[PDB]
């Protein structure tokens, strides 16, 4: 009934479906918005230019 | 039986007559007529099985 020979040995060969494959991770640079520096009113040097 | 196990109409059709046959001539069901399990096909069983 379960398709076996006379000693048991099955008589159809199964299947599985192979696992898909390694996998490829990457890594990335990541960069954000950064300002600058400010200007201040000058001091009146005692020297010339 | 398990769905691995493969037939035809005509094969499992005379599987099942003779699985009948076998069945009425060795006394395993009753009332059957001992006036037709003696015809020539019959009494010729171990060639006609």
């Amino acid at each position: 009934r379960h398709n076996l020979s006379i000693d048991g040995q099955p008589l159809s060969l199964a299947i599985y479906a192979e696992p898909t494959d390694p996998k490829a991770l990457l890594t990335s640079m990541v960069q954000a918005s950064q300002g600058g520096s400010a200007v201040l009113p000058g001091t009146l040097s005692l020297y010339r230019f | 039986v398990s769905s691995a196990i493969k037939t035809t109409r005509l094969a499992e059709a005379i599987a099942g007559i003779q699985l009948y046959i076998n069945r009425a001539l060795n006394r395993i069901e009753p009332n059957a007529r001992a006036d037709v399990s003696t015809r020539q096909f019959f009494t010729d069983w171990t060639v006609n099985n």
